[PDB]
């Protein structure tokens, strides 16, 4: 159905074995995205800190 | 069948055994 | 000379016109590199 993927398609193992891939154009990882805490108050019994 | 390989010392990839002396072959590596 | 080349050799566009590399096994890149406890009475400092 198409020809090309200029996309931020992830090479792997299985995919090559079928499809011809280039050199990677950025490099990344796997990684963990969770919802930033709120900042911290001072706290009771801080005046020891 | 046997591949020709190439390599450089550049540690820590590659790097000569202590004691090497006693060693021959694909071994002293 | 030789046939194949497991070693730290860099990937680049020179090299590949002539040669034919895998797919990176480590990646990396430039960097610099130069020359790099309180005592008991530091109270006095």
């Amino acid at each position: 159905k198409a020809d090309i993927a200029i996309a931020p398609l992830t090479i792997t193992l299985v995919r090559e074995e079928v499809i011809d891939f280039s050199k990677p154009f950025m490099s990344l990882g796997i990684s963990i995205m969770i919802k930033k805490p709120q900042k911290s108050k001072p706290g009771v019994f801080s005046f020891l800190d | 069948k046997t591949v020709v390989v190439t390599t450089i010392l550049e540690s820590p990839y590659v790097m000569m055994k202590k004691n090497h002396e006693m060693l021959e072959g694909n071994e002293r590596y």
